[PDB]
């Protein structure tokens, strides 16, 4: 179909067989990044007008990087449609900066683009394609989901086909503070792993005693390989 | 600190406590092998290379 | 329940395993702080007149 | 004075703590500091000094945040907090121990379940924990102890004895190191059966009636029919024994005989040449069988001995890319592989590519800032070229995508953006001290246009001549590149490019340098200008 969100959304309103009544205890958190805040605020303000404030909140982080802002997008108690609308708008908008810098209309999504991102659900889901789970997810409680490179209409269609199946249950009130704290712990760990990239040899490894501990074994190893090559040369030699 | 079974923090005091008196001299004078009491204070530095100290295959 | 304080050889204390621990089910009566027979036992000089 | 103040005014404490706080990633200093603090409280109990318990907790928690793959210290810290009175904390200690291992460690599940049997005192919750441990670390090759522990709890709590037969039939098909014990349980428990109604404990009654031609409700003389039953079920168990014996004996003879070290050890240890080879062969074996819990488990099992080596971090990530097609999974494996591996360059080079293919470019643009901020905006002066070049390619990809093209005929300005060309020029200015100058030169001559080549020839090559720097004038690759820039320019005709080269490049090279410049320039003139070869030979003939 078309590349206007509203025609796809009215299609998915009409044909989806109780597309209205919501999902019990359903919470979805999608952490997204932007280089500039002022482009983001217009999309999020129009988005806030259409969707009830209780349903969708935007939690800014502490601005620790001060360059790339990390805004959490949380949809609590969403319907089968509200999810499709917010995901289509935000998944297009965070890719609008790179590919289509001239079009500039936050609810119409041009046809050169494909929607690609990732969202987190709680682990206590029961599911009883274009959206797949991940193996080896890194946040200790939540289930990272991947959406791989679809049109806008196939994105709406597959989001409705996905959220029909899933069945949430019984999280805490402030589980969102738990996700904020946990995701910030994980990227603080990988940032502080990149800060150890110069400091390997003698920065924090007491290399002065490590070299004296593994100097003779490298030396005997080199002896064994020289002996290996002479032995193998005598094995291959016709003589 | 885990597998020794005499330095365990939960059942640590019980194993030493229930060793028994052995008020028999010949009870200790029977066996002439080593005791091999591995202390809790051991570190990572000793046995730096595990293969070179002679290992056993499973 | 891995290493025993019992004198008997480990052979004999395989026999004396207990049952699994007792499940917790909430109490139905008054706690030990609030246990009392009735106070406000009223007087007896009312009875002697009428 | 008490234990805490006496411990602080001791002289050894300042020395042990300064050696730990100088050399963090050496393990023996941490263990010496830890054994000293624990020995400094010789009775440990509930009444020892709380200013000193807070310090033992900070020491263990900080060590385990530094060295998160140390299996025995999670057990020991949890058992210390279990001694000190609160099981509520020891649950959390074991659970962060399992989570840092991503739930796939056998020893922490075994010690956590032998802990949890005592203190959880609710039967369905304890069995949900055993089902969790089964689905993560069940198919481990040495998990005989886990399953035997699980059967012990089932045979002591349950009164039904159906769940025992269920769990034991699942043990019978797993290839464990010691499966013959779990077969002997099944053999003596078939032989300890008494009547025909109990043969439905194994399988369903219709499966028996079809597959083994045996009726449970055969009423009559039930002696010979029960003996026939036991012989036919023992035959089926013999065949399933042959299949599990083949798989166990094959894994043991080929792969599991050769691994000697299964433990984390320390970041300063080296893994043998034997065991890198047999872990690569054994992961390549495991991937073929197409059991997924066993594959994640064998990768997390191989990351104990050589977590730091990083051979596995890349092999596990490429398995998640091209065999199972779970590409955020392979981004997260490398994100977790940055924290452990000491040779980060190959992982960061693959990581950039994985991030670019996911179309998550802001994560790339933010990830490059941590490298160009980890060297404090001075990555142009890095010792190892391998970091700088992998940085500069993806920074050039982003810098072309932000700022639109400045030159004509739709050409993205590549290295010659004024923000990147400064990073190039501050490295070309160091002149021999930094390695990899030739590749910067050779990657700056691919423009093939009019004003782009004119920019390059006006800014780098002419300026190296103008400064007269001896390293590049000496080096034949510089003049080969400065000819190959002009000759592959598609803006000139043949005559003016040949005449420009022979008349205004080749005169400028100094005759004292000719013994090094001529072997590199001769290959150029022999490949492209065979006619003008005699001019070049007579410019550098031995007699003027």
């Amino acid at each position: 179909q078309s590349f206007d969100i509203w025609k796809n959304l009215d299609r998915i309103r009409s044909t989806k067989k109780n597309a209205g009544q919501f999902i019990k205890g359903s919470l979805l958190i999608l952490p997204m990044r932007t280089e500039d805040k002022q482009q983001f605020d217009e999309c999020m303000d129009e988005l806030h007008k259409y969707i009830s404030k209780d349903i969708l909140r935007c939690y800014p982080q502490k601005e620790q990087k001060d360059e790339g802002m990390l805004f959490y997008i949380v949809l609590k108690d969403f319907n089968i449609l509200d999810s499709c609308f917010v995901l289509s708008v935000l998944l297009a908008f965070q890719k609008r900066l790179w590919m289509a810098p001239s079009e500039k209309s936050y609810f119409r999504v041009p046809k050169n683009i494909n929607l690609t991102g990732s969202f987190y659900l709680p682990k206590n889901i029961e599911t009883g394609s274009s959206i797949v789970e991940v193996g080896f997810n890194v946040v200790p409680d939540f289930q990272q989901f991947q959406v791989k490179a679809c049109h806008v209409s196939k994105f709406m269609n597959e989001l409705s086909n996905f959220f029909s199946q899933v069945e949430f249950g019984k999280c805490e009130a402030n589980v969102i503070n738990y996700f904020k704290r946990e995701y910030n712990r994980t990227y603080s760990q990988i940032s502080l792993a990149l800060y150890e990239l110069p400091l390997i040899g003698d920065g924090l490894f007491d290399i002065k005693s490590y070299i004296s501990k593994t100097r003779p074994i490298i030396e005997t190893s080199k002896a064994q390989m020289i002996k290996h090559i002479s032995e193998m040369k005598a094995y291959n030699e016709i003589s | 600190k885990v597998f020794v079974d005499a330095n365990r923090f939960d059942i640590g005091d019980l194993v030493k406590a229930s060793k028994l008196p052995q008020r028999a001299n010949e009870k200790s004078a029977h066996h002439s092998f080593k005791q091999t009491s591995r202390s809790r204070d051991e570190t990572c530095e000793s046995n730096p290379f595990p293969r070179l100290n002679n290992p056993k295959k499973l | 329940m891995n290493y025993n304080l019992s004198k008997y050889p480990d052979d004999v204390s395989r026999l004396f395993k207990p049952r699994p621990p007792l499940s917790y089910k909430r109490p139905t009566d008054y706690p030990y702080a609030k246990r009392q027979t009735n106070p406000n036992i009223t007087g007896v000089a009312n009875l002697l007149s009428t | 004075m008490d234990k805490y103040t006496a411990l602080i005014h001791d002289e050894n404490f300042s020395t042990l703590t300064l050696n730990v706080s100088r050399y963090p990633k050496s393990l023996a200093y941490w263990e010496k500091l830890l054994n000293y603090i624990v020995k400094a409280s010789a009775p440990i109990c509930k009444s020892t000094e709380p200013q000193l318990l807070k310090l033992i907790r900070c020491t263990y928690s900080s060590m385990l945040n530094e060295f998160p793959y140390l299996e025995n210290y999670y057990i020991d810290f949890a058992l210390l907090e279990y001694k000190l009175g609160n099981v509520s904390m020891s649950h959390k200690i074991f659970q962060r121990g399992l989570q840092a291992f991503n739930q796939r460690s056998l020893l922490l599940w075994t010690s956590y379940l032998k802990f949890c049997n005592n203190v959880i005192s609710h039967q369905k919750q304890l069995f949900k924990k055993y089902e969790t441990a089964e689905e993560y670390v069940g198919l481990h090759f040495f998990s005989g102890e886990f399953w035997d522990l699980y059967l012990e709890q089932i045979s002591s709590r349950c009164t039904s004895s159906k769940k025992y037969w269920n769990v034991l039939r699942k043990i019978l098909e797993i290839p464990l190191h010691s499966f013959s014990k779990f077969y002997a349980l099944w053999l003596q428990r078939i032989d300890d059966i008494m009547d025909l109604k109990q043969l439905s404990q194994l399988t369903s009654k219709d499966e028996l009636l079809k597959k083994l031609k045996i009726d449970i409700n055969y009423s009559g003389r039930k002696g010979p029919y029960l003996q026939d039953a036991k012989k036919k079920l023992k035959k089926i168990t013999k065949e399933m024994y042959m299949v599990v014996q083949y798989q166990v004996l094959e894994i043991y003879s080929i792969f599991e005989s050769k691994i000697y070290i299964n433990y984390y050890t320390s970041p300063e240890t080296l893994v043998s040449s034997d065991e890198i080879e047999t872990w690569i062969k054994y992961l390549d074996y495991t991937i073929t069988l197409q059991t997924d819990s066993l594959t994640h488990l064998n990768f997390q099992r191989a990351l104990l001995p050589l977590a730091h080596y990083d051979l596995v971090w890349i092999k596990y990530s490429k398995w998640l890319i091209n065999s199972k097609n779970d590409l955020l999974g392979a981004k997260n494996v490398l994100l977790m592989g940055l924290k452990f591996s000491l040779k980060k360059t190959e992982i960061i080079k693959l990581l950039y590519s994985v991030i670019c293919k996911l179309n998550e470019y802001v994560l790339l643009r933010n990830l490059l800032e941590k490298i160009e901020s980890s060297y404090s905006d001075n990555v142009e002066n890095v010792d190892d070229f391998e970091i700088f070049w992998d940085y500069l390619q993806f920074k050039t990809f982003c810098q072309n995508s932000l700022y639109s093209s400045r030159y004509s005929d739709s050409q993205s300005n590549g290295l010659l953006n004024k923000e990147l060309f400064d990073k190039v020029w501050k490295r070309l200015s160091c002149k021999e001290k930094k390695s990899g100058q030739e590749i910067l030169l050779n990657n700056l001559v691919q423009f093939y246009s009019k004003d782009t080549v004119e920019f390059v020839e006006k800014n780098i090559f002419q300026k190296i001549i103008e400064f007269g720097w001896e390293y590049y004038l000496q080096n034949g690759m510089f003049w080969n590149c400065y000819c190959r820039l002009i000759y592959f320019d598609t803006s000139r005709s043949y005559l003016d490019k040949r005449q420009y080269i022979v008349r205004k490049i080749w005169p400028q090279i100094d005759k004292k340098f000719a013994q090094s410049v001529l072997p590199s320039l001769t290959e150029f003139c022999e490949s492209y200008f065979p006619e003008e070869m005699d001019t070049l030979e007579e410019m550098f003939t031995e007699e003027p």
